[PDB]
């Protein structure tokens, strides 16, 4: 009280019985979004 | 009311009045691949009508001693319109088809051939004829091309198993006096969903004459057999470069 100075884990388990599914997907055509790119 | 027919699919129609109904092997219509059943994850190219219609290949003369002949699928059609190249251009193919085998002769001819679908259709060899000689069919032989091929022991279909029993398979017969035409519609088979149109053949077409042609003297001799053949539901994947085998 008359000394203020005196006073984890981002990520968890799923379960995946299963390998993930494919969704369908068209084209995409533009700019801003770039998921190909990455940096390693 | 069952004796004639109309076959219309893209921009080519087929029509008959010496019908003897239709068949659908196992009875089951062609249809695209599902999603439950598909496992290659690149959306496919379904070209329609530039593809799924009849296809007439080269015509067969009916002798009073013809032995039969066969085509393999999709060998036929792997060069020819769009089809072919769409089976070179990809690495998976997968359809149907409706096949139609044409031969009309006169009220005074007589005879009968047996038109089958026999899936998996593997060929052997007389193995040096003593059987000593494990030899195997050459390419031409297994992948004939749009010519088809010629049996040289229709009794055991070139394969160690009785003609006998090919009604076992998807078939109808064309006898002179009944019918000048059969159609068969047959789905997918195999034991994967899409499949190489140059590697496998899915099932192979025998015509084979179980009751000689005969006809007297003086009638016409030149008796013909054609071929039309049409996908059905074709559909392609893993898109490349072109190849041709
Ligand atoms: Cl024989
Ligand atoms: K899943
Ligand atoms: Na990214």
């Amino acid at each position: 009280d008359p000394i203020a100075d005196m006073i984890r884990s981002l990520t968890a388990l799923q379960v995946l019985p299963t390998a993930a599914n494919t969704e369908a997907s068209s084209h995409r055509l533009g700019t801003g979004v770039v998921p190909a790119l990455q940096a390693a | 009311s069952d004796r004639v027919a109309q076959l219309t699919i893209g921009n080519s129609t087929i029509t008959t009045q010496e019908a003897a109904n239709i068949v659908i092997a196992y009875g089951e219509w062609p249809e695209y691949c599902p999603d439950t059943d598909a496992t290659a994850v690149d959306k496919p190219t379904r070209p329609d009508v530039s593809v799924n219609r009849f296809f007439t290949l080269d015509t067969k003369s009916w002798a009073k001693d013809s032995k039969g002949w066969y085509w393999k699928f999709p060998d036929v059609l792997t060069e020819v319109g769009v089809f072919g190249q769409n089976a070179q251009f990809h690495y998976l193919y997968r359809s149907g088809f409706c096949v139609h085998v044409q031969c009309n002769a006169s009220k005074f001819h007589q005879g009968a051939l047996l038109v089958a679908v026999l899936p998996e259709y593997v060929l052997g060899t007389i193995a040096g004829g003593t059987g000593n000689e494990n030899s195997h069919p050459p390419y031409a032989t297994t992948q004939p091309g749009q010519v088809g091929a010629v049996l040289t022991h229709p009794y055991v279909l070139d394969a160690g198993i009785p003609l006998s029993q090919l009604t076992v398979c998807p078939h109808q017969w064309i006898n002179l006096r009944t019918n000048n035409c059969a159609t068969i519609i047959v789905p997918y088979m195999n034991t994967v969903p899409f499949d190489s149109a140059l590697n496998h053949c899915n099932f192979g077409l025998l015509v084979i004459p179980v009751v000689p042609l005969d006809f007297n003297t003086g009638a016409t001799s030149e008796i013909p057999i054609t071929v039309t053949i049409a996908p059905m539901c074709a559909e392609f994947a893993g898109l490349r470069q072109a190849v041709k085998q």
